């Protein structure tokens, strides 16, 4: 069980860790989160009481180092930082725990939610989508744009998701124009799985990372990306059975976890109705369809 | 963006563009089978691809053989259209390739877009105009060449005959679309108006009678009258 201490909390902020969150008052003696389950990625994130704009946060994995938070009064945000002095860090952490200034990562033991939403997400892959290689953790916020968005301005701050585009040469073989546009199996399986992603797990990992960035930061380009990756599979006639079963599981937990009041901007009416009702894979997402209907039959 | 009444004069500037109409590509007769079921029989069709500035018409004839052993023919017809238009562009020298292609039906955008991926600087556009290009098979010489064809075949025409010698593209297109609107609403009356006078002939290299300028005024008035009439009948006004 690992710990992310906080130096202080100088400004009133709502702190999230994964799907949990806590209100922290200006100069309240809050000094970290403890009992963070090892073995998965995690995301700590923030929304200032005074700017309900720019939700921001940090992806990390406690196996990759000791990380802590520290408010910067110049840049005005809570920053993640790595402590290299392993002894100086156990020291900080033990003292804060003794004084019980830390909240416990509040995992119910029956609950596989976070595992389910991060099954395929691997920190090394995140750091290739969010390139900032001097740090072992990755920052994302509400307003960061994607590489695809940029093509249609600052690259250092881009989300380098894999570009998917149904009306591109990449997607469409010469001579198979109609075939390939109506049945994206070749784009999915040869171009994307075998070519770029190498395997289904990295594909599902990017898909899950995009969903989470949309949910936690309302990052619009991530939502675009999550929807594209869903559509690419649903619109392929020929998908491995193991990918379809897993997809239905992945989407189920993502739909289950979404805040109910956000379904209007995070869910793309066209893609969902096409995937669940028109696509090759209409009958292959039984759980995703059952939960979508019983929770958001309006969108459908 | 879409083409509409506002940007109508753009059709006659010096930017090469083509209209593509796919409405006569997949043509069938519907009939009863011995058992009493309905079947279709396909007849030859055509892609209507027209430069509205110059009158040049690229009439690509769609031979019924194209459909043999194919499913979802109405959907294929859109891709076959797009394939043939794309090949038509590839066949043209660079300086003749269009800068724009305006499709008269929106369902053609994606098929043409995909087929034109090799031509990213050719803008594929829809239109909000209700152009009558479906009445093209009401032009006797165009329907004859389509129905006689025994193989795929491209036939080139000037759909303005020699009008541009004496009028502008804008006026030439407005005549064309008025003649076709009338053929579309009441073919029999329309053709009557055009041929009632035996002494006005169609040249062997033309589609339409050799009306003088004054005779064209009377023709155009008669076509307008025809169109207004049919409207009150349809709607009881």
């Amino acid at each position: 069980m690992n710990t992310v201490p906080f130096t202080s909390a100088p400004i009133e902020v709502t702190i999230g860790i994964d799907q949990y969150s806590f209100n922290v008052k200006e100069n309240q003696p809050f000094h970290g989160i403890k009992d963070i389950p090892i073995g998965h990625v995690h995301v700590i994130h923030f929304q200032h009481a005074d700017n309900s704009s720019m939700r921001y946060g940090y992806w990390f994995d406690c196996r990759m180092g000791n990380f802590y938070i520290q408010y910067d009064p110049k840049d005005g945000l809570y920053k993640m930082m790595e402590e290299r002095d392993g002894a100086k860090f156990e020291n900080i952490v033990h003292n804060f725990k003794e004084r019980q200034m830390m909240v416990s990562y509040p995992k119910i033991d029956e609950d596989d939610t976070w595992y389910n939403l991060t099954e395929f997400v691997q920190m090394d892959k995140i750091r290739k989508i969010v390139r900032k290689d001097e740090n072992q953790f990755s920052y994302v916020d509400s307003s960061m744009t994607t590489v695809q968005e940029n093509e249609l301005s600052d690259p250092a701050h881009s989300l380098n998701y894999t570009v998917i585009n149904f009306k591109s040469r990449e997607a469409i073989r010469p001579g198979h124009e109609m075939e390939d546009f109506l049945d994206k199996s070749y784009y999915l399986n040869t171009v994307m799985l075998q070519g770029i992603f190498k395997n289904s797990s990295n594909y599902f990992g990017e898909l899950q990372f995009a969903f989470l960035n949309a949910m936690f930061f309302g990052n619009y380009g991530s939502s675009l990306q999550w929807h594209a990756m869903i559509e690419l599979i649903c619109s392929s006639a020929t998908v491995p059975k193991h990918m379809l079963d897993k997809l239905d599981e992945i989407l189920y937990y993502q739909i289950k976890t979404l805040p109910e009041q956000y379904s209007d901007i995070l869910l793309n009416e066209r893609v969902w109705n096409i995937c669940l009702y028109s696509s090759f894979q209409k009958n292959s997402l039984h759980n995703t369809e059952k939960i979508m209907e019983n929770k958001y039959p309006e969108l459908l | 963006g879409a083409m509409n009444s506002s940007n109508y004069a753009e059709l006659f500037n010096n930017d090469i563009k083509l209209f593509v109409d796919d409405t006569n590509v997949y043509r069938v007769t519907v009939h009863k089978t011995f058992e009493g079921n309905v079947a279709t029989k396909a007849i030859n069709g055509c892609i209507f691809t027209l430069n509205p500035k110059t009158g040049h018409l690229f009439l690509k004839i769609i031979h019924t053989s194209v459909w043999a052993g194919q499913k979802r023919l109405s959907q294929l017809a859109k891709w076959k259209t797009a394939e043939e238009v794309s090949a038509l562009v590839r066949s043209l020298p660079k300086e003749e390739q269009p800068k724009q292609i305006i499709v008269t039906r929106k369902a053609m955008l994606d098929p043409l877009e995909v087929h034109m991926l090799d031509f990213p600087n050719i803008a594929i556009r829809p239109t909000e105009l209700r152009l009558p290009f479906s009445a093209a098979m009401s032009i006797d010489k165009l329907s004859d060449v389509v129905m006689k064809a025994t193989e795929p075949q491209m036939v080139l025409f000037n759909i303005y005959d020699d009008w541009l010698d004496r009028i502008s593209s804008y006026t030439a297109f407005s005549r064309l679309t008025l003649l076709l609107r009338a053929l579309k609403t009441n073919e029999e009356s329309a053709k009557m108006i055009l041929l009632s006078d035996p002494t006005i002939t169609i040249k062997s290299y033309h589609l339409w009678p050799s009306f003088t300028d004054e005779q064209w005024i009377t023709i155009e008035s008669q076509m307008r009258d025809l169109i207004l009439t049919e409207y009150g009948r349809k709607y009881n006004v």
